């Protein structure tokens, strides 16, 4: 009756160190609609994170985009942390430039 | 523009 | 082809707050409006520049539509819990999607108006825009009520008339971007897995609309069962992204080709490592 989110973590533009960009966490295919999404920089929660308006696909499952302006560096680690009733524990997906 | 006439009550 | 589509979500939240009603509207893959009953003073809000310059009468009337619908869905959530004899402790979801599809000739192809309860089909207006399909016994109650109320005639008048009129207005006012195609920017990346295999990933970036096909071939034969395809995802700037990957044996990369089809490409593209 419930559907687990798919999670993708990626940048709006191709990542180049020192160049301003947006870090995205796209969560999709989930049901019901209640969901917790945080963006993380070196494991700490990023304040100022915006998100899209709740919508859904033809199959009735919801999707949301969470995003924050960032400047990638060589060493900084970014991730998305997602919790949803269908998960035993919050799921952490690391940003991989590739 | 949204579908506003009437009241679609289940 | 072009479409205008509305998506309504109503959620009961016992013990945490009043029910939520959130509506979003789209032309093709471009959002233009949001309403959220959780906002401080809820109003219809623009999400596209081609609706930002509508006058105050337009926005006042849309806001009142949404306020009426939020109240109707609060009543609907209570009605459904009764139909199914569900506990008052649980949170439940009522979704509605409706809109109009124009075909490639610009004429109405299809109107629709369908509902789901807790993620499962509940009732839908048939393509004749005159009769209903109910998914279960509770929805047959709604079907009888809507047949009695001649609900389908009201919905048909919107879907065949009003809806198409709005869509055409928006297609003209938003022509500069709604009538655009942005072709995908494409490239291949290579990722060793071990000394004996590597993944080839074919990328499409920055395209609009979202519809696209990415395929891998090996000596001209589709690698259907071997290809990993991620869901098409929003870039955040109005455009979309997708990739397709295959794992290939070390030293066999040159046998693989990636193929990209998109409305903004004059011919399908072929990429090689």
């Amino acid at each position: 009756i419930q559907r687990t989110p798919k999670i993708q973590v990626y940048s709006r533009h191709p990542a180049e160190n020192g160049k301003s960009n947006f870090l995205n966490c796209y969560v999709s295919g989930f049901h019901p609609s209640d969901i917790e999404v945080d963006l993380l920089k070196n494991g700490e929660r990023i304040e100022k994170v915006e998100h899209s308006d709740l919508s859904f696909s033809k199959d009735w499952s919801f999707y949301l985009l969470y995003y924050t302006e960032f400047t990638p560096t060589e060493k900084d680690e970014y991730a998305c942390r997602v919790n949803h009733v269908t998960l035993s524990q919050p799921k952490i997906v690391k940003w991989d430039r590739d | 523009g949204a579908d506003g006439v009437g009241k679609s009550a289940l | 082809s072009h479409s205008m589509r509305y998506f309504y979500t109503a959620v009961s939240r016992p013990g945490r707050g009043e029910p939520r009603f959130i509506a979003v509207g789209y032309v093709d893959d471009t959002q233009f409006v949001q309403f959220d009953s959780d906002a401080a003073s809820p109003r219809g809000e623009p999400r596209a520049p081609w609706v930002e310059q509508e006058g105050p009468e337009y926005w006042d009337r849309e806001t009142q539509k949404y306020k009426r619908q939020a109240q109707t869905d609060r009543v609907n959530l209570r009605k459904l819990r009764g139909y199914y004899n569900q506990s008052e402790a649980g949170s439940h979801t009522l979704q509605r999607m409706y809109g109009c599809d124009l075909g490639p000739d610009g004429r109405l192809l299809r109107g629709y108006n369908q509902f789901a309860y807790d993620g499962k089909d509940y009732i839908a207006l048939n393509e004749d825009l005159r009769s209903w399909t109910a998914a279960d016994k509770a929805a047959q109650i709604t079907q009888r009520k809507w047949e009695a109320a001649r609900e389908a005639e009201q919905r048909r008048a919107y879907l065949e008339g009003t809806c198409v009129e709005w869509l055409r207005r928006y297609l003209e006012n938003g022509k500069k971007t709604l009538q655009r195609a942005e072709h995908p920017k494409t490239h291949v990346t290579h990722h060793p897995v071990s000394d004996h295999e590597a993944t080839l990933r074919c990328w499409a970036l920055g395209f609009y609309p979202a519809e696209i096909t990415l395929t891998w071939q090996r000596d001209g034969e589709d690698q259907t069962q071997d290809t990993e395809l991620v869901e098409t995802r929003p870039a955040g700037d109005g455009t979309f992204q997708k990739w397709a990957a295959v794992v290939v044996p070390s030293g066999e990369e040159q046998r693989y080709t990636c193929h990209v089809q998109h409305e903004g490409l004059p011919e399908p593209l072929t990429l090689r490592w």
